[PDB]
């Protein structure tokens, strides 16, 4: 049997090993090198201000107690032996009940080099806080953070560093994107120190930059509002004696704008400030209500309740007929031009920034 | 190793089933709390979420040791080996610790026997809300904790002066509420199992009305203003003013229906309900005005000037009602 | 002295057999129980269940755990409960339950010098409660929690309420937005299964629904729409567009209200009390529209015939409108009086 | 001592026992007698095509290694000792996510008779798949299955049987009903063999027969549609000169039918075929457009734009429009056809 | 075949067994043959972009340490022995959530054979990600895959293969999804290069075709019928402004409501779907129908007095415009339907 030597080496590895103590205790500071491979950037939840990310999290350190000699250079350790060895107690500061995958077996691995170098990899699904400012919604951008560090060990005991330079130490898979209404522009990587009542701790931070895609909201909200505003202006071209028809135009357009405003806010969380979409909806409501007020003003000055018969002739100022309203003729030009100017100003203001 | 032999000696003969000073004096616990964030306030379920670092300090004579090392700093490995207080949150509906990547706990033992034990927790806590002044309501939500099994004669908890502390509240998940302040209290609660020291932290929250102004108040006011346009249309246009009246009435009914979606099914009148009902009364009266005007003008045969009177009366009454309502509910 | 207490506790657990009940060959063990209700969360009509948080305490004597020389009640660490026999109590109608586990398992074990054991748990449990919604929302429900022993019979274990009628406390402090607790009851009996008798305890609550929410949500809108339908009676008969618009709008609004009200709640097959009121309002508005349809038909289909030839009278639209004005409010008021006297 | 022989027997019961091997391995087939007591038939979810059931599951078998002699005739084993012996690896073939209750203690019981007969009872909640064909919805009936058997042992190793006659081995409690829109007519019990890539396995099956209650849908969908159809016909009785009013009738009834059609399928899975309710809604929809098209045709033949004033006289064939003969015929034809259609529909669907 | 002899054999096999070493630790790679029996595919979700799948997952591999003689039958052992034996570190790469069923016991199978072959079976339900391209929705076809990989072992240690070839996966033909139909399934075996070393990989892919029957009843027919409803306006006289305006306003608002309501039950994708194109076309049709009457009314009541004072269809005659609309609107709608259905189907 050629496998007895390996069993002998594995049996004697943990002789006198105390896993309650970090490596190099009382002699130096434990050095942990970390790197992250994001296999997919999960969906972003605006209602919860949370985002999901599935990662391969790799840590590496040195433990002189676990040195060995033999024909083999690297030893793989099973889960039972890995639980009997000290490992860093890394945790995510802004975590929201992440999950460690356990199908078919615990998706983690521990390797030991002959010189005492430990490599420890695991597969995680991290849900993390991404607080948002939705003032520029739906044309806003965010920088979602991911911060992690040791829970119990201060900077005088355990310190974290990036394996490569910080830019290249977090690698995102090319095909690993699960975003529907966002674009991952890039990431920034940094490290620092955080104070607390228990002491000073090392923190490793990664910001992911996201930009919202406006395509869904253009179809959902903006275009119906524009069509409603255009529809309200069609009433200017009807004869002033069609009182019920123009009233129907006004009331139906106002009701449609109210319904659109109510439906539009269902996407966001219930924030207590106005977004960019709210201003657009408010201006469109103002235009529709102004069109109805214009009809009311026109109806105020209408004298006769009957329309033009069809056969009679109207002289210049027997049976007489109402004249075409001057308010209607001016409104036909004023309303579309002002709405177009407002659209130009709005889209220039919000898209450029 | 020096630390290994010390740890082995401390655990020799230790019995974690027993308190420190089991039959001498009560065990005094000093508590401390760092609030990472106060999650959303779920008004429907009468609960709120909170994330904390919770720390407890006490003395154990069994863990004294003499050595050049003044303090042992340890991860969660030794937590299950020594006696720990059985602290629990009385008003908690659902609580959980954190276990990624490892258990988020920390232990520290000093040479004089002082033990510090900290852990990260996420708690859903019930908060009964009185919504009579909704959406201008303020609440004081508690978070209570005590020992489950040990009465006041055996464990006593205590605050560490500046005990409860908070970080950057701007990053919190509060949207409908703004954090005003907090306070702490301690008391004795009597149960069938004995008397227990119960310690509470009250967080004061004040609702932000900006969302509801956009959602309910402005649309209802706009519909009420729309109902007044009927007073300027010719009285001979019977279908037009009738259409205005029915459209305003239906839209107000729909707005009334959807205004209550966020709230729970309380059985009393909130401040929003009064506003919606008054708007309904005004639009209904606007329709009834044209009904009586039409009946007296045509169907049946100062009354003819009813539109002129209404043009002044309705906006003035609406403004007066708004002034009284807002002055009563905001200042007084 | 901790050394003496440690020695006594070690003596008690040495030789203890967890597989045998306190009096294995003797009379049955009398297990007293009491409950402290912490909260009653949502009572769901859709799921036909209710959630209950409680402190559940059991009391029983064990001679093997008696100790002497220590005049104290030894409150031990909760982990030692795994080393002692405890009753195999369970709940028949429970669907999902758990013991709270922060910061530690919310479990108490306390010994007394005479061998008495007090065993406490903090339990949140969802329990089934089938509801009869025929009188909804003017209905009362009776929701129960049953407590039984899984394995033992009356020859081995006996249950009783510790403190009699005062066993369950904290009920008066409960408040629900939608319900009001009017009464709670305790029952103890022995269910005679085929294989002997099994002890049973039962905690019942009687819940009465609050009507105030539904008055604002459904009843007042329906009444207001029905009153709106009567405005057509004061419009001139020849204004067909306005009266038809009123009638059609009111009818469709009543249908919409009924549908949206019935969207919630489970898909029960029978008619609720609210459905009766909504159907009555629908009938009233439909009759209001049919009134103008009849008036218009009478005018524009009998006037030419009556002129050529030459309860109210059927040949005068004004008389029909006046009769409707008098009769519709009175009939609606009578219907409301009959409805509200029957269900209250 | 009185309570020492029991401890001695319990200690000596497990000496030399190997729980990795089934009873009679390599000598005979292990026979398991099974029975079920349904404490409550849980709700049925049409959208997910599944149902919940709460059961007491009883299994019984023989283990000659565990026979004993003593004053007692039957012994009870706690959860730890129950975990130290062999038990069947029974599982539900169509189960989705089952639960074994353990409040306050594990809801399990293990009893051993002196001859070596083991009785093992558990309390379970099982969510099981019930595929449904909804062509006759809401007048449809289903037979939801519950299948179980050994996961690892083939028919040559483990076989299951019913403790009594198969009909009498599954007992449903009288009060155990949590169904809201279904009636449990009965059940049928059977057993069989199933082939798979690993071998042949015994399967024990119970089909529960359910019939949907039509009361909810009659109020929810059918009555609004019938009222809408009746409403659309009322326009036939108004004078032909009221052009806006009859147009309002037509458009509003069309919108109501469209909304009802959209909302009818809300509480159903997205099946690719038409149910019985769809045909009813479609016929009502066709009736409403028939009424509106009738009004359009009537309006096409109207000459004068003014109705008959109350004072004038209409000479027999200032002139006035006569009552349309399309309206006079439509006043009876539309109700008659709708009544005949309802008779045929409710006759052919209520006894299918 | 006495139990005592089998007990002796089983004790002998597990004595000195090292769970930490693979079966051929010093030798060539150990070949693991996998096969799957699909029990059901439950919830294909566009909102979450994933699908749920329940299966019996079996792995076969030869272990010379476990070879036994004398007993001529295959030994099915209690499932708890799996913890005492080496098993492959297999995992699913695109898994979001999964578990092994655990009632009445852990649904796990260990079977040994005289030559040392080990069969290890698990009943697993898995939620797996599937990013769906919804441009042609609801006339779309989706490709959803399950990837199987080894966490720590490279090709030098473990090899994967589908045992039985194309027949490795079973039960696909018996699945009945209400919204989809399984057109094809494929098995792929390959070696990925994630670093300096090759890793085995297996892939089970399915191609799903969506059923159009639900959408025909839900979306297409109501929109077509509303579009047909608008054309009734062309048969009414020009002077009946209330009726025609009511008809047009009702049609356009109903189309807007349908379009808004439909899209809320799907993820907020930024691009235009096939259903959106049809709804937008119907909206444009009803909008043009209303603008037709607006133009007719304007022509009459704003160029009749001027033309009388002064003194494609003919722009002066309102009736000619109406008749032209009667002929042209159905024809154009039919042409649009033809072009739409030919392009996507
Ligand atoms: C009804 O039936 C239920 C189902 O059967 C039943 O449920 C369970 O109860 C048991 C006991 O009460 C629970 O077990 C405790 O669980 C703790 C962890 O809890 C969380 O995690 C589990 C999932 O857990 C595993 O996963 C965690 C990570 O989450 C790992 O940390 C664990 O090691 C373990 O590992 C595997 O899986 C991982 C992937 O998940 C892999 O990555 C990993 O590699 C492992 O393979 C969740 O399920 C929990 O959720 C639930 O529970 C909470 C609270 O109740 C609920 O709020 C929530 O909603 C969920 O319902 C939770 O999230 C364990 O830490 C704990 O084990 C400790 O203590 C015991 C002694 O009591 C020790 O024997 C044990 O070794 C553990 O610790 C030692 O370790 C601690 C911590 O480091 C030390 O402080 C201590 O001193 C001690 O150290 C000593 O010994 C070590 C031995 O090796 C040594 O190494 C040390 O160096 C030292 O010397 C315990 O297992 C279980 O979680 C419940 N839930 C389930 C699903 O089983 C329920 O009780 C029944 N109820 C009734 C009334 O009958
Ligand atoms: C139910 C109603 C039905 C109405 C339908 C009527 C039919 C006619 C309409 C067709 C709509 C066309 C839909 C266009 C596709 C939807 C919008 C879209 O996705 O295009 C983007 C540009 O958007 C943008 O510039 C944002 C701005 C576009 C705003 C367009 C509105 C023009 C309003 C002018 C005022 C006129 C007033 C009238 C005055 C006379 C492309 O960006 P890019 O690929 O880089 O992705 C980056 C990231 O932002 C996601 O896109
Ligand atoms: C919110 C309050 C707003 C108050 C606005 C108050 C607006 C205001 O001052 O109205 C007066 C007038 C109404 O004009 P309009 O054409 O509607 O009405 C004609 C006007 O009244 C003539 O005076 C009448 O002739 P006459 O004298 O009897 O011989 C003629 O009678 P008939 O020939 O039909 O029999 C009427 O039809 O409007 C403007 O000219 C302003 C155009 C630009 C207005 C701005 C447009 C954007
Ligand atoms: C169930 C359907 C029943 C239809 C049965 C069909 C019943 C049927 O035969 O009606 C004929 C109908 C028009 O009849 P309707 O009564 O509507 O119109 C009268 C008719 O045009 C007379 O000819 C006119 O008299 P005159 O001599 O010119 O002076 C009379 O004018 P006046 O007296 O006002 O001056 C008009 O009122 O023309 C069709 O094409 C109907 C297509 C039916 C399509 C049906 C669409 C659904
Ligand atoms: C299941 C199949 C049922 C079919 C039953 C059909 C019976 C009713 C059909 C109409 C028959 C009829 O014309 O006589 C009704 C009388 C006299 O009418 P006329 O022919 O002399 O103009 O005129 C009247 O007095 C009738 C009252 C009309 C009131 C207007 C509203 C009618 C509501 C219509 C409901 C669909
Ligand atoms: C935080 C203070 C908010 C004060 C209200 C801001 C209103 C901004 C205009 C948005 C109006 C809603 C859209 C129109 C609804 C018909
Ligand atoms: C503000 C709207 C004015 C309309 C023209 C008088
Ligand atoms: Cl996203
Ligand atoms: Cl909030
Ligand atoms: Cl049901």
């Amino acid at each position: 049997d050629n496998t007895t030597v390996f069993t002998r080496i594995l049996d004697r590895l943990l002789d006198g090993y105390d896993n309650r103590l970090r490596p190099g205790l009382g002699e130096r500071v434990t050095e942990v090198k970390t790197d992250i491979f994001v296999t997919s950037f999960g969906p972003v939840s605006d209602h919860d201000m949370e985002y999901t990310i599935d990662v391969f999290f790799r840590q590496s350190w040195k433990d002189e107690r676990l040195k060995f000699k033999g024909p083999m250079t690297v030893l793989r350790l099973n889960n039972l032996m890995a639980s009997k060895i000290w490992t860093p107690d890394t945790f995510f500061h802004n975590g929201k009940k992440s999950v460690a995958h356990n199908m078919t077996m615990p998706n983690k691995l521990l390797r030991i080099t002959e010189d005492g170098t430990l490599l420890y990899t695991m597969r995680l699904t991290v849900r993390a806080e991404c607080p948002m400012h939705l003032e520029d919604f739906p044309m806003d951008a965010h920088a979602c953070p991911l911060k992690f560090g040791s829970y119990a060990y201060t900077r005088a005991e355990v310190v974290y560093e990036w394996t490569r330079e910080p830019a290249r130490s977090v690698v995102v898979a090319e095909d690993g994107s699960r975003l529907n209404q966002y674009d991952l522009l890039g990431q920034t990587v940094d490290s620092g120190i955080v104070q607390s009542s228990t002491g000073e701790y090392v923190v490793m931070t990664t910001h992911f930059h996201l930009k919202r895609k406006i395509g869904y909201f253009v179809i959902q909200t903006y275009l119906p509002c524009i069509m409603t505003v255009i529809l309200s202006q069609v009433s200017f071209w009807l004869n002033r004696e069609s009182v019920p028809a123009r009233t129907v135009f006004g009331v139906t357009t106002v009701l449609t704008m109210t319904t659109l405003s109510i439906s539009a806010r269902n996407s966001l969380p219930k924030v207590a400030y106005a977004t960019a979409m709210d201003w657009f909806i408010a201006v469109c409501y103002a235009f529709v209500f102004s069109a109805l007020i214009e009809f009311a003003t026109v109806n105020y000055f209408t004298k006769r309740g009957y329309a033009w018969d069809g056969k009679s002739v109207v002289p210049e100022k027997k049976k007489t007929f109402n004249s075409v309203s001057k308010i209607d003729r001016l409104s036909r030009i004023a309303f579309p031009l002002l709405f177009g100017i407002f659209n130009l100003v709005y889209w220039a203001t919000y898209l450029n920034r | 190793g020096d630390v290994t032999v010390i740890l082995n000696n401390l655990l020799e003969g230790y019995d974690n089933k027993l308190r420190p000073d089991i039959g001498v004096k009560p065990t005094l616990i000093h508590t401390d709390m760092y609030v990472n964030s106060i999650g959303p306030v779920n008004a429907i379920n009468m609960e709120y979420t909170i994330d904390i670092f919770f720390a407890q300090t006490w003395y154990d004579r069994r863990l004294k040791f003499n050595s050049t090392i003044k303090v042992l700093r340890l991860n969660s490995n030794m937590v299950g080996k020594i006696w720990i207080p059985d602290t629990f949150f009385r008003n908690s509906k659902k609580a959980d610790a954190h276990w990624i990547t490892t258990p988020n706990r920390m232990l520290r033992i000093w040479n004089d026997g002082r033990v510090l034990y900290t852990l990260r927790l996420t708690i859903d806590a019930e908060c009964q809300l009185q919504l009579h002044n909704f959406p201008m309501d303020e609440h004081s939500c508690p978070l209570e904790f005590s020992s489950y099994g040990y009465p006041r004669e055996e464990i006593v908890y205590q605050w560490k002066r500046s005990s409860v502390e908070v970080g950057d509240t701007r990053s919190w998940r509060l949207y409908q509420f703004s954090f005003v302040g907090l306070r702490n209290t301690t008391e004795v609660v009597k149960t069938t199992s004995g008397d227990y020291v119960v310690m509470s932290v009250y967080f004061d929250l004040s609702r932000r009305m900006g969302y509801f102004t956009i959602q309910t108040y402005i649309p209802c006011t706009l519909i009420v203003v729309l109902s007044w346009v009927s007073f300027w249309i010719n009285k001979d246009a019977v279908p037009a003013r009738t259409s205005l009246g029915i459209t305003t009435v239906l839209t107000m009914t729909t707005l009334s229906t959807i205004a209550r979606k966020s709230l729970p099914k309380v059985s009393y009148v909130t401040a929003m309900d009064l506003f919606v009902s008054v708007c309904f009364i005004f639009v209904f009266s606007a329709l009834v005005e044209y009904g009586t005007l039409h009946y007296f003008v045509s169907n049946r045969k100062r009354i003819a000037k009813m539109d002129s009177y209404a043009r002044i009366f309705f906006p003035t009454a609406f403004c007066l009602f708004n002034l009284v309502y807002w002055v009563s509910y905001l200042y007084l | 002295n901790m050394s003496f207490v440690k020695e006594t506790v070690d003596k008690l657990l040495k030789g203890y057999d967890i597989r045998l009940r306190p009096d294995f060959g003797g009379p049955p063990v009398c297990v007293g129980m009491n409950i402290d209700i912490a909260s009653i969360d949502m009572v769901s009509e859709v799921n036909m269940d209710y959630t209950l948080t409680m402190y559940f305490q059991q009391y029983w004597r064990d001679k093997r755990l008696a100790y002497s020389g220590i005049p104290l009640n030894l409150t031990l660490d909760n982990r030692v409960a795994d080393q002692l026999w405890v009753p195999d109590t369970y709940f028949l109608n429970d669907k999902k339950s758990f013991v709270h586990g922060v910061t530690v398992k919310n479990r108490m074990i306390r010994l007394h010098p005479d061998g008495t054991v007090l065993y406490g748990l903090r339990i949140t449990t969802t329990a089934a409660c089938m509801m009869d919604l025929r009188r909804y929302p003017l209905d009362e429900q009776n929701c129960t929690l049953e407590i039984e022993s899984y394995g033992y019979t009356t020859d081995d274990i006996e249950f009783y309420w510790r403190g009699g009628d005062k066993a369950v406390t904290g009920v008066e402090r409960i408040e629900l937005p939608q319900f009001s607790i009017v009464e709670h009851r305790l029952v103890s009996r022995n269910v005679v299964f085929a294989t002997g008798a099994y002890p049973r305890l039962s905690l019942s609550f009687r819940l009465k629904r609050n009507i105030g929410y539904f008055i604002l949500q459904t009843y007042m809108p329906s009444i207001l729409i029905t009153i709106l339908s009567w405005v057509s009676f004061w419009i001139n008969y020849d204004a067909s567009a306005a009266r038809v618009a009123l009638g059609i709008t009111t009818v469709l609004t009543m249908t919409t209200i009924n549908t949206h009200l019935r969207e919630t709640l489970p898909k029960i097959p029978y008619v609720k009390a609210i459905d009766m009121y909504l159907m009555g309002c629908f009938v009233f508005v439909f009759l209001a529209l049919l009134e103008y349809a009849f008036v218009n038909y009478i005018f524009f289909g009998r006037g030419p015939q009556r002129q050529k030839k030459l309860i109210p009278d059927l040949t005068d639209v004004n008389a029909i409108d006046r009769w409707s004005r008098i009769v519709f409010p009175f009939t609606f008021s009578l219907f409301n009086l009959v409805y509200w006297l029957y269900y209250v």
